């Protein structure tokens, strides 16, 4: 008798059977060896769709540049994707967008985004995802690049009294101005660097291999940026966010309704032989056809009258991303006949080395010589992952408010790279005409349609961010798995955070009341399993409960117990808000609750109730700055005992309110309170002496 | 310590030269860097290294001079509960942990976990005294809305709290006192006969003011009426193919100027040395002027 | 929000008055806030003390205000006394002192900025200069003793605490005393060189793009791409060209699963609390089965290396006699797990070049294909039916319930928990758990040292707790970094059924003795197989007990949608009086189908949510987002909307390239076929 999982489908909807083909159970594909023939295809594939040859030579940078925008050889195979924007074509769809709602619409959303810059301290530029530190040219977090770019700045000229972003930024142009600017290497040499390097290095993006994306059999490279790019592309997601918040037709921030309302208010709108036919669709290649010179265009268009801060402070960034620089990886191997000795040949040695590559690899690699430099490449015309992405939407908006004058016409919604798209017209040879005219505006705008992951049919039938549709019903998002059981700090905060997981995934997501039950209790006896504790009448018998099955006797009321401690679960889907320990503090014994509520115990000292709250060891396997550092945050932490709540203010001086908060509480403690001469005189001479050795 | 020593070690970790570059000649603003600074990256596997923490024999840094005060070296049958090695802090078994929650003292604390967590004691209690009945199984949907989901009585805007706790524990470098504050500065005059001597950690009491007075605004999917009392249970009430529903039921003093030779008389001795004196007041983060009582 | 803080510190009204101003003064947008500061700077000056008798103020306010009648009231209260002005317009007209009176007020120490207005007016006019700091730093004229210089340092104070509020440093600017962009020399020929290719400079740009109204000859490079383009859509009524899959015709795919499931037997013994540790249990079941009686002989029956496992075999059966878990060094560990066997990683430092001697060079080949594998529908069968042991899964209890829905949730866990815990794929998945949750604990423990771990379960038999042993697990001293490593795993397993050499292609099939079995003493084989596994993988396979999350969601979305649509309380009945069509015979598959109750339909969904949990590779992803899209075609099919596609041709592609050696990808692909027979039985969109 053979089997087939998939006949359920012949008698019920997709909404509830389409869970079943989700295999986000197993462990996800991750990457191997280096990740430089991917970023060899994305910029050899990128040159490789420019659909041109005229160059224009730098006398800035070493390297030449080729042209993107409006210079196209009309190829026969236009399905092919191209890389050219025609600029009065976007310009006149920027016409035809602000003619739709509003007159001043970008000088009202041009004073709501200057009106939130010059308000914004610099220290958002911390608070982000890894980063690329060019201080020894490595991927750290946000926080180490601004304190070394910091530190750089008060190391080569000059200290640093901005506090802002506009400050800051001028004195990153003022770096750029600079002729030489020295750093730290190695245990600290200060090392120097001319004007060329600092801008062949601050132009720098690394790249490497995505790892833990679902869904794709050849693996894609993602970038990350520097430092000195991050707030200029934060000033464009505040210009372009408050855009499409301001917009009706995105979904950048509730992504459901809108498709009620355009479906309920577009059906309400057709003639007595108008008919309505809606295509999912799915961009291909999008990353690598959105060039900066356009964002250079529209956004002198969106600032046209703005300011004159924001019309040159909005001018930068797609600057910087014209010029930009892309990382080869780390590499490659080589090695003999007998396959035992393998030598690794990396990014610098590539130029030498070539004779020792592949096939493919050398088809990449005469393809982008011209393009290299002796350690990077150069690209001018790609917008990689990491970069602008609420403001290619405004592009899916202006493609999607296009008028051509019948009465046939569209409309629709946009995501980052899939659109479902609204048709109305008569006939299937007019769907024809207006579905080629969309591909059409798509097409000469420089939105590559992939035509064989896009179908449509005639009532809601579609994909939206992987959300299929029905005619009537809607299924949901499917959830992540491993976010259950990552928190991983205490005996109190993991199960307590998955209540919360549990509780959010409830809400936002569909989650059907048994599915959590199954969950909170596979997620219980996950948490049971780590921490070696097992319920009193099981006969686990362990280093652990031979202490609470010894001493169980002692406990009048049993089930006063916690899950940490030997009791069973009492929390409950009516109670995934609430903590075991606020449930369980009205069952317990006196004995138990001032025995375990101590805060004087020697595993605590040195957002739920701390009561187990222990810290492992750290590993056996920059350490002078991290003890000076916090010598100052537990220094300026002792002396304002409320400074961790409120925002430091006061910038005058830090050690002049620590030298009169000494004398003040020393004082204040004194005066009605001590009353000795050499505690008070004592003092008095070490804030003297250490304001006399400090000044000098 | 007890404010004797501060100053000297204030003293002797102050005798660097880019001390003195940082301090006054640097950056203020990287101390909000210098909260969050440390080499800890992502941890893309916290539970799994806490199992493997777990299947080690002595993973735990603990205090030394407790457990030796009160506890036991080994246990009735060969368990190890101790190291000698090292600062002075010694690693430990969670066999400790358990055998100081059967075998250790008690300390009596029972009104001030039951003063701490009272928004969430509250919780329980109103989830205590609440009552169901059947359901529905029918459809339902509606979009998402901005909703306020605590029953508080005062309703701040997240940015009166910081200020309010700020402005009843230490108001020297608090914040301003504005003019959204008088009415505010009455209720800290009706919160400071209550915050006055308490044995709470300073972080401990802004985390239960910060969370007693706050209507934590979120933006969830809601349904039939919007009382906030039945919003936090919005994940129990219903879901979207079923629904279930059958709840029937004193300073008020002035500053002028920074001339004069004020005598060195801080704000503890700010009444009694107060009117009709030139008398000097310390602000917090540096701003110290002279004070002139105004009527 | 500009105008939400500057409703809270300055005054309600104020703010159409200094706004109007703005609109009287041009585009700038900081010093709004600053007039209304000064604005309330003249409210505390001129409010209350305005010398009443002679009720005509002694501050005559003609700064802010409309510019039509500054000229007119200067004319009206000038007109009797006859000033003279001293080369400004003068903020605030005085007659009590007979002067001017001028309104200033700055941030930073008061010297500079006084200095600059001497050297603009010198000390003719009445000089008011105000500081936030507070510094009363002015003209000698000045106020008596009045309250308005109390309340305006209150005010400065307070205003300068609502800049220290939200950072306003570089925004109480005046604009003779930050809206220009530092202008350096790199950048200016930078953006210059990266614009456009008709364009030549960013001046020219940017005046063209501030003077560009569109035309309408925008459609005829809209048509112009029309007519170059052809492109057509393809229907499905007509050319309903939805053909079956290339499956590759070639060599079987093997039985490639890391253990074995239904060639397995087992040992049982009543399981004691105090042996507990793996080692304990490797040792009791060394008294317990018989490895005296496993006599191995040197011969294999087929496979290629057959000595080194004897020699392994029996070294480690004489390591187990001793009752200690590890290996001492031979030569039959030094071959089998890799040691010694890495390649030499050589620096770029030196080369020691040769003419042509160690000639280096690097390849790469890809995956190689297989064929379909027939084995796999008797594993499908074998894995949804019952063996009598009861429970294998360690599940923890049952919550307390309340008079809410939780006697429906508790009785789907209730009645799926029961139903989950005696099919034979709880047994692999407690088989799972404790063997890779021990080599993983064994993988932390103890790196580069090789132990011995054993492969065994844990259930219930007659009500009593006892547990199982199904093979020997050997560790290759794992030198875990990072999430890979791939360290060798030896297993030796124990079969009590006849080898295959087609499906059992990766084993060294040995004859291991005899096994008694009651219902005579039929053979026993052993078997031998080396493999590797991951940290990630042991992660994600040590942790494989959440799979009723998928299973039960789908089961719960099939009731309480059919509940949704019933409107009524028909649940224990509907668990029951249900049929789903499952299961077509082998011989027909026209409208051939098996009708079976909802609790074997979530027998094959933790099946098949099992399946899932084995083989996720990357063929498994893109093959399961193009089913995506032919359920999306086949839901298309269901109500005939009349669906199509702009390419069918390269969708196979893409389709067919993902499909290499996954034997669950080949058999989801058959089984899709054969879907496609079964809607081509009834809908008209398909082929045979």
């Amino acid at each position: 008798m053979e089997i087939n999982p998939y006949l359920l489908m012949l008698n019920n909807d997709i909404t509830s059977m389409i869970s079943l083909t989700y295999p986000y159970t197993g462990a996800p594909p991750m990457s191997h060896g280096t990740s430089t023939k991917y970023s060899m295809e994305t910029v050899s594939r990128t040159y490789s769709y420019s659909r041109t040859k005229k160059e224009v030579p730098s006398g800035i940078f070493p390297i030449e540049r080729r042209k993107f925008c409006n210079t196209i050889e009309d190829k026969e195979n236009l399905e092919k994707p191209n890389g050219n924007v025609d600029i009065n074509f976007m310009l006149s769809l920027a016409e035809m967008l602000e003619e739709k709602m509003g007159k001043g619409f970008f000088k009202f959303c041009a004073n709501e985004a200057e009106a939130e810059i010059l308000k914004m301290h610099f220290s958002k530029l911390t608070e982000g995802r890894q980063t690329y530190d060019w201080t020894s040219e490595r991927n750290m977090p946000a926080a180490t690049a601004l304190q070394l770019t910091v530190d750089a700045i008060q190391e080569t000229q000059g200290t640093f009294k901005g506090t802002t972003m506009v400050e800051y930024c001028n004195k990153i142009l003022e770096m750029m101005d600079w002729p030489e600017v020295k750093f730290k290497k190695v245990t600290l040499m200060i090392t120097k660097i001319g004007r060329e390097e600092f801008i062949k290095r601050i132009c720098t993006i690394n790249t490497m291999a995505k790892d833990g994306e679902r869904g794709k059999y050849k693996r894609r490279a993602i970038a990350t940026p520097g430092m000195g790019i991050r707030p200029f592309s934060k000033i464009v997601e505040t210009l372009a966010q408050k855009i499409c918040e301001r917009l009706a037709e995105s979904g950048l921030p509730e992504k459901k309704a809108k498709l009620k309302t355009t479906v309920s208010s577009t059906n309400s709108k057709l003639q007595e032989g108008q008919f309505m036919v809606n295509i999912t669709g799915d961009n291909s290649k999008w990353n690598e056809c959105q060039q900066p010179e356009a964002y250079l265009a529209m956004l002198a268009y969106i600032t046209k009258d703005s300011s004159n801060l924001m019309k040159d402070l909005c001018s930068v960034a797609p600057t910087l991303f014209c010029n930009k620089y892309v990382k080869m990886g780390q590499g490659f191997r080589a090695k003999n006949k007998r396959k035992t000795k393998e030598i690794v040949i990396p990014a610098k040695k590539m130029k030498e080395r070539k004779e020792l590559m592949n096939a493919e690899w050398r088809d990449l690699f005469e393809t982008i010589e011209p393009y290299m430099d002796g350690e990077c490449c150069f690209l001018g015309g790609g917008m990689l992952m990491g970069m602008f992405n609420m403001l290619s939407t405004v592009f899916g908006v202006m493609t999607l408010n296009y008028r051509e004058e019948r009465n046939c016409y569209w409309t629709g919604l946009q995501s980052s790279d899939d659109f479902v798209l609204f048709c109305i017209s008569r006939t299937w040879p007019e769907m024809e005409m207006t579905i080629l005219k969309f591909i059409a505006v798509c097409k000469l705008m420089g939105i590559n349609m992939s035509l064989e992951k896009s179908y449509g049919c005639l009532p809601e039938l579609f994909e939206f961010t992987s959300m299929f549709f029905s005619g009537d019903f809607v299924s949901n998002i499917a959830l992540e798995l491993p976010a259950f059981t990552t928190a991983g700090m205490n005996e109190g905060t993991d199960f307590t955070a998955a209540m919360s997981v549990i509780r959010t995934n409830m809400i936002n997501n569909g989650l059907s009341p048994g599915t959590a039950l199954m969950a909170l209790r596979i997620c219980l006896q996950e948490f049971r399993a780590t921490y070696r504790v097992h319920p009193y009448d099981s006969g686990v018998k362990n280093h652990r409960m031979k202490i609470i099955r010894k001493f169980i006797e002692t406990i009048e009321n049993k089930d006063g117990l916690l899950i940490s401690d030997g009791g069973k679960l009492m929390n409950n889907i009516s109670s995934l808000h609430i903590p075991e320990e606020i449930l369980k503090e009205d069952l317990m014994d006196p004995s138990y609750r001032n025995r375990v509520f101590n805060p004087r115990n020697p595993f605590t000292q040195f957002a739920v109730v701390s009561t187990h709250s222990f810290r492992t060891r750290s590993n056996r396997t920059m350490a002078l700055e991290e003890k000076r550092y916090q010598v100052v945050c537990n220094m300026y932490r002792s002396v304002f005992e409320s400074a961790d709540v409120n925002t430091p203010i006061g910038s005058m001086s830090m050690g002049e309110a620590i030298e009169a908060k000494i004398l003040d509480r020393a004082r204040t403690q004194f005066e009605n309170g001590i009353i000795g001469g050499e505690e008070y005189s004592e003092i008095k001479r070490l804030i003297e002496d250490a304001k006399r050795q400090r000044l000098s | 310590s007890l404010l004797l020593t501060l100053a000297k070690e204030y003293a002797n970790l102050t005798k660097d030269k880019k001390s003195c570059k940082l301090l006054s000649q640097g950056t203020v603003s990287s101390y909000t860097t210098f909260k969050k600074w440390t080499t800890s990256r992502k941890e893309k596997n916290p539970s799994l290294r806490m199992r493997w923490a777990m299947g080690s024999k002595f993973p735990i840094m603990a205090n030394r001079e407790i457990l030796e005060e009160a506890g036991i070296p080994e246990q009735w049958e060969g368990i190890d509960l101790w190291s000698k090695k090292d600062l002075g802090m010694v690693l430990a078994s969670p066999a400790a942990i358990t055998y100081w929650n059967f075998c250790g003292p008690g300390v009596d604390n029972s009104s001030v976990i039951k003063d701490v967590y009272k928004a969430k004691f509250m919780k329980k209690e109103r989830w205590r005294e609440t009552l169901w009945g059947p359901m529905n199984f029918e459809l339902v949907g509606k979009q998402r809305r901005v909703v306020e989901t605590q029953p508080v009585e005062i309703k701040l805007n997240q940015k009166e709290i910081k200020e309010l706790t700020m402005w009843v524990l230490f108001e020297d470098e608090a914040n301003l006192a504005s003019k959204f504050i008088q009415e505010n500065f009455s209720l800290v005059l009706s919160l400071r006969e209550l915050y006055k001597g308490k044995a709470v950690n300073k972080d401990v009491a802004a985390f239960m003011i910060a969370h007693q007075f706050s209507p934590e605004k979120r933006f969830l999917p809601t349904f039939g009426p919007i009382r906030p009392e039945r919003m936090e249970l919005l994940h129990c009430l219903g879901g979207d193919f079923w629904k279930i529903e059958a709840v029937t039921a004193v300073e008020g003093f002035q500053v002028c100027e920074y001339d004069p030779r004020a005598p060195l008389i801080p704000r503890r001795d700010l009444r009694l040395i107060g009117f009709g004196k030139k008398v000097r007041v310390f602000v917090g983060q540096g701003q110290e002027k002279t004070l002139v009582r105004t009527s | 929000v500009i105008r939400e803080i500057a409703k809270r510190f300055l005054e309600q009204a104020t703010i159409n008055i200094a706004e109007e101003v703005v609109r009287e003064y041009g585009d700038h947008e900081r010093t709004m806030i600053s007039v209304g500061v000064h604005f309330q700077a003249c409210c505390l000056i001129s409010d209350e003390y305005t010398l009443e008798d002679e009720t005509t103020p002694r501050y005559v306010l003609l700064e802010g205000l409309k510019r039509q009648e500054a000229i007119s009231k200067q004319n009206n209260i000038c007109s009797t006394l006859g000033l003279e002005p001293l080369r400004n317009l003068a903020d605030i007209f005085d007659r009590k002192t007979r002067r001017f009176l001028e309104v200033g007020i700055t941030k930073r120490e008061s010297d500079e900025y006084y200095q600059e207005k001497f050297n603009k007016i010198g000390n003719d006019m009445d000089i008011h200069v105000f500081t936030y700091e507070g510094k009363y730093f002015s003209n000698n004229p000045n106020g008596l003793e009045d309250i308005q210089k109390t309340r305006i340092f209150t005010f400065l104070s307070f205003v300068s605490d609502e800049l220290r509020k939200e950072n306003m440093f570089t925004e109480m600017y005046v604009t003779e005393e930050e809206l220009e962009m530092y202008k350096s020399k790199l950048f200016i020929a930078m953006r210059d060189e990266s614009v456009p290719l008709p364009y030549i400079n960013y001046e020219h740009l940017r005046t063209r793009c501030e003077t560009f109204k569109r035309n309408q000859a925008e459609c005829e490079a809209k048509v112009a791409d029309v007519a170059s383009r052809l492109k057509i859509k393809l229907e499905h009524l007509e050319e309903n060209k939805l053909r079956p899959l290339e499956i590759p015709k070639e060599k079987e795919a093997p039985y490639t699963h890391k253990f074995l499931m239904k060639d397995a037997w087992f040992f049982a013994k009543p399981h004691d609390s105090e042996r507990a540790q793996p080692q304990q249990i490797l040792y009791d079941f060394f008294e317990a089965a018989n490895m005296g009686f496993m006599t191995t002989s040197p011969k294999p029956i087929f496979g290629k290396q057959g000595l080194m496992y004897h020699s392994l075999w029996g070294q480690t059966k004489r390591a187990i006699k001793d009752k200690r878990n590890e290996l001492e060094p031979s030569e039959q560990r030094d071959f089998l797990c890799g040691i010694g066997r890495a390649s030499k990683k050589i620096q770029e430092d030196k080369w020691q070049e040769s003419r042509e001697e160690e000639f280096k060079q690097e390849e790469t080949k890809g995956a190689a294909k297989r064929g379909f594998p027939t084995w796999f529908n008797e594993e499908w069968l074998w894995a949804m039916r019952d063996s009598k042991i009861g429970d294998w899964i360690p599940m923890a209890e049952m919550p307390p319930c309340k008079n809410e829905m939780e006697d429906y949730a508790k009785k789907m866990c209730e009645e799926l928990e029961s139903k989950i815990q005696g099919t034979n794929c709880a047994r692999e998945m407690s088989k799972l758990i404790h063997t890779i949750g021990s080599l993983h604990t064994e993988c932390r423990n103890f790196p580069g040292k090789v132990k011995i771990v054993p492969i065994y379960c844990r259930g219930t038999l007659r009500g009593e707790s006892t547990d199982c042993l199904f093979g020997i697990a050997i560790k290759g001293k794992s030198h875990l970094n990072k999430d890979d490593g791939m360290y060798t795993v030896v297993t030796f397993e124990f079969s009590t059924e006849e080898p295959n050499p087609s499906k059992h292609e990766k084993y060294t099939v040995f004859e291991a003795g005899t096994v008694p079995v009651e219902a005579k003493e039929k053979k026993l084989f052993l078997y031998c197989r080396t493999t590797g596994m991951s940290k990630l993988k042991n992660d994600w396979f040590s942790k494989c007990r959440r799979c009723l999350i998928p299973t039960m969601e789908t089961v719960e979305q099939i009731v309480l949608k059919e509940c949704a649509l019933k409107e009524e309380n028909r649940v224990s009945e509907m668990l029951e009086n249900k049929r789903a069509w499952i299961a077509h015979e082998n011989g027909e598959n026209l409208t051939r189908l098996v009708s079976t109750k909802l609790k074997d339909l979530c027998r094959m969904l933790i099946v098949t949510q099992f399946y899932y949990c084995i083989y996720n590779d990357n063929q498994l992803e893109g093959f399961c987002n193009e089913q995506k899209k032919f359920l999306m075609f086949l839901q298309a099919d269901k109500d005939s909307k009349s669906a199509f596609t702009f390419n069918q041709k390269g969708l196979y592609e893409k389709i067919e390239e993902c499909i290499v050696s996954n034997p669950l990808c080949i058999f989801l692909a058959d089984r899709l076929n054969k879907l496609f027979l079964v809607a081509k039985s009834n809908g008209a969109k398909y082929f045979e």
